[PDB]
């Protein structure tokens, strides 16, 4: 659990400057805070994974300094219209999932990845409550069966929060909100590699995505893809 | 070369245990040097050939300073299984059961081997285990059981400059070292110090399981032995506790001849029995 | 932890109630036996291996875990009879100047297997590319260096582990452990257990000139009568304790009940009193 | 936690006799006063399952 401000629309693009509190430790280990814009429709896209150092992207945010406890990420002087969600990782324990934070509603404005490797997903329609549907991200690019992917859910309102870490070949790590019902099993090792439900609770309803990256332990893996998420629409 | 073969007198009757006996009659049951045996004469006048270790030898030396240093024993000789090369340098010897294949030739500086591999053991004993017509007579009774490989060694100063042969006398062999080291041990190989810039003549016999009494004194030291499997005297000696047989006639061991060939004759039939069809059937039995 | 030492311990009394005094230990679970009866069971050779791991990732040290460290770096099997002796080294392993000598290997292929050291330090290729030494969208470093900083908190300070691996092969023992010494007591039948000779008896001293290669000492009929100390050379006796037969002399139970008792073999100094032959 | 297992104890047990404890072990000569320190723990070590 962190702390992030409900919202920030006061003084657009002078003095937002943005973070999030709640750490009251130095960030562990590695001092790692990635900065996710989720916005609505397409994919959240990566803008910023250290304190410095930004990737190839917009030039007009940078100076993510950790401060106090906090990383305040200098947002002021980017734009004056923009409609998305900022989400800041911390908490890098070992074996410790939700590392996300709560819907931070950046809006400056308010009313005013496709191509890289691949974006698959199962188009889960109608879900009936129970059973057992399997989700691909199939990537005809770069290895779905070597790197270190992730799975994380998102529900409308809720934030973001870690679902399914798997490691190279080694581990099958579950998430704390399901403690033992989710099983994940790995495709052939050079087609794809899918989820099982396996007789969701009635909590899986939020929409997946299917990250070629980790999350709080995240690598510069050249680039940043995600992919589109599908909804569930359970009929519990 | 052609290996001469000169007699072997009573020599090599070592301790088996470590035991204080004084002014008994000990029948011990071990592997022995036979009495009157034949033990190669190789002498190292060129000479390094490879001897079979079938359950130990008995070396012998009659050089002057430093012409017999030195034991390459091993099983295989080879980089692949293990060795050991104990050496006497100046002052000093070196225990290694490293497995040092070789280099060129068992020739000596360490010019014996060349090559690096993992080691087992480097328990490197610092005192050595080594007057005109004196020569110096060092014995050594190599015996190796399941987990030891004991060695035995003695150092007489011999005064007869007659030809090279073992002299007569009772000399029994003190332990020295009682390595742990478990390794498979079948070859035995010498090597002199050639140092380039009649020497000497190793004798090696060869041990077999025998019977013996011995006679300790009362100090504590072995004065005589007398073997079991040499002549009648010799069996009568060993089924009477004493060397002085009076005169009679006794009953010694029984004796039975031995058999020679060894004939298994069986059926002539010759076919094979039906499993493939009894084992698996069809499906099964019920 | 990519190349860790393997000193293989052998022909030693391994006292292990020694490591209880040396540093501050904060975790010494053995897995296989307890160490009070560590130190009276002998072995061939110790497997000694150190690594440096932070602090959340000692707990992943266990016979048979996954995780990160588990099965990247090092992997214990379900046979440990060892220890997992580690303790902090927050002291003199952390400075303000850049702490980039250590690694993980964040990067792998598969599991390693157990008891295994990879000292690899070629580019990681993931598949469809053949890799001949780039570093751009397909094959990066798979070493990565810690963040170790004194300035931290408990969890991810540098913590030295140190396990001590067993083996009992089909060869003789040479490590054993410590053995206790008693003190020495002369001209009193009491038991002794010399080097695995056990018995009773009164060590007394004696004059016999034993051969300085032997231990032990016998009779004319098998009956061990004299020893060599262990400590400091000296040549004792081992006389039978005191014993003997005891008959009654009774003159019947039809007069009187009066007895008189009769020790064979004694000088009357080892038990009226009379001494007759 | 509801299968416990007794440890080490410094005397051999008796045949047809109950081993209920619930001190704390003391190694040689230091006793440990309660708080566990070194060598000395409470033989109350639960047996994992899975
Ligand atoms: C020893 O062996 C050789 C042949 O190897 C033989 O000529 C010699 O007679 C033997 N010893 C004796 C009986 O002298
Ligand atoms: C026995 O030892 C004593 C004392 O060393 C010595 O005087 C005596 O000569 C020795 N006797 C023999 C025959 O060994
Ligand atoms: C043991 O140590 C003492 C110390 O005085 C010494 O006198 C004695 O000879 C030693 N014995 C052995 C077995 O080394």
């Amino acid at each position: 659990v962190l702390t992030q401000p409900p919202s920030a629309s006061g003084s657009p693009g002078q003095s937002v400057t943005i973070s999030c509190t709640g750490t009251s430790s130095d960030f562990g280990g590695y001092n790692s805070v990635s900065w996710y814009q989720q916005h609505p429709g397409k994919a959240p896209k990566l803008m910023i994974y250290e304190v410095s150092k930004r990737p190839s992207g917009v030039p007009d945010r940078f100076s993510g300094s950790k401060s106090g406890n906090t990383a305040s990420l200098t947002v002021s002087g980017l734009q004056a219209e923009d409609e998305a969600d900022y989400y800041c990782s911390s908490y890098a324990g070992s074996n410790n999932f939700d590392v996300f934070g709560t819907g931070t509603k950046v809006t400056v404005l308010g009313g005013g990845g496709g191509s890289e490797v691949q974006l698959v997903e199962s188009g889960g329609g109608l879900i009936q409550p129970g059973g057992s549907l399997r989700l691909s991200c199939a990537a005809s690019g770069f290895t779905v069966s070597s790197n270190y992917m992730s799975w994380v859910r998102q529900a409308p309102g809720k934030g973001l929060e870690w679902v399914s870490v798997i490691y190279s070949g080694g581990s099958t790590y579950y998430a704390d909100s399901v403690k033992g019902r989710f099983t994940i099993s790995r495709d052939n090792s050079e087609n794809t590699l899918y989820l099982q439900m396996n007789s969701l609770r009635a909590e899986d309803t939020a929409v997946y995505y299917c990250a070629r990256g980790e999350i709080q332990p995240y690598y510069y893996y050249g680039m940043d893809v995600w992919g589109q998420g599908t909804t569930v629409t359970v009929s519990s | 070369l052609p290996p001469a073969y000169t007699n072997s007198f009573t020599r090599g009757v070592y301790y088996p245990d470590k035991v204080f006996r004084s002014s008994v009659l000990h029948s011990t049951q071990d592997l022995f040097l036979p009495f009157f045996s034949n033990v190669t004469w190789f002498h190292v006048i060129f000479d390094n050939p490879v001897l079979p270790f079938n359950d130990g030898v008995y070396f012998a030396s009659i050089e002057k300073s430093n012409i017999i240093r030195g034991w390459i024993f091993g099983t295989t000789l080879d980089s692949k299984t293990q060795s050991l090369l104990i050496v006497n340098n100046a002052t000093n010897v070196v225990i290694k059961v490293c497995e040092f294949q070789f280099c060129n030739d068992p020739f000596l500086e360490f010019r014996v081997y060349s090559s690096a591999n993992n080691c087992t053991f480097e328990y490197v004993s610092q005192p050595f285990l080594m007057q005109g017509n004196f020569k110096n007579l060092r014995e050594f009774v190599f015996k190796n059981i399941d987990g030891y490989f004991k060695i035995y060694s003695k150092h007489t100063p011999i005064i007869v400059r007659e030809p090279e042969d073992l002299p007569q006398g009772f000399s029994a062999l003190e332990p020295l070292v009682d390595l742990p080291i478990g390794i498979n041990i079948t070859r035995f190989q010498t090597l002199l110090a050639l140092h380039r810039s009649g020497a000497a003549a190793y004798y090696v016999g060869y041990l077999q399981p025998r019977t013996f009494l011995l006679k300790y004194n009362e100090n504590g030291t072995i004065t005589d032995a007398v073997d079991c499997a040499l002549d009648p005297l010799s069996e009568t000696k060993c089924t009477l506790k004493s060397f002085t047989v009076e005169k009679g006639i006794y009953q010694t061991s029984n004796f039975r001849v031995q058999p020679t060939e060894s004939i298994v004759r069986f059926p002539n039939i010759t076919n094979l029995c039906p499993f493939d069809e009894v084992f698996n059937a069809t499906r099964f039995a019920s | 932890v990519y190349a860790w030492n393997r000193k293989r311990i052998s022909n030693c009394v391994a006292d292990y109630s020694v490591l209880y005094n040396l540093a501050p230990f904060f975790t010494f679970k053995c897995y296989g036996v307890s160490p009070t009866k560590l130190n009276d069971l002998c072995f061939t050779n110790v497997y000694a291996d150190s690594f440096v791991i932070r602090g959340d990732e000692v707990r992943q040290i266990a016979p048979g875990q996954t995780g990160n460290i588990a099965d990247y770096n090092y992997k214990l099997p379900d046979d440990f009879t060892g220890c997992v002796i580690a303790w902090n080294s927050n002291k003199l392993d952390s400075k303000v100047s850049g702490n980039y000598n250590y690694l993980y290997r964040l990067f792998r292929k598969s599991n390693l297997k157990p008891f295994e050291r990879d000292i690899s330090t070629e580019i990681y290729q993931a598949g469809n590319k053949p890799c001949n030494g780039v570093a751009g969208f397909n094959c990066y470093f798979p070493l990565r260096s810690y963040s170790f900083r004194p300035t931290y908190g408990v969890g991810h300070q540098p913590y030295r582990v140190v396990v001590l691996s067993f083996e009992l092969l089909h060869a003789p023992a040479t490590v054993c452990g410590p053995k206790k010494s008693t003190n020495l007591v002369k001209n009193k039948c009491v038991n002794f257990n010399f080097n695995g000779l056990k018995g009773t008896g009164v060590l007394t001293e004696s004059n016999k000139k034993f051969l300085p290669f032997q231990q032990f000492g016998r009779d004319i009929a098998d009956t061990t009568d004299a020893v060599r100390d262990p400590q400091t050379l000296e040549i004792l006796d081992i006389t039978p304790c005191s014993f003997g037969g005891v008959s009654v002399i009774t003159p019947g139970t039809n007069t009187s009940n009066q007895v008189a008792v009769l020790y064979q073999g004694v000088n009357c100094t080892e038990v009226n009193v009379f001494q007759t032959r």
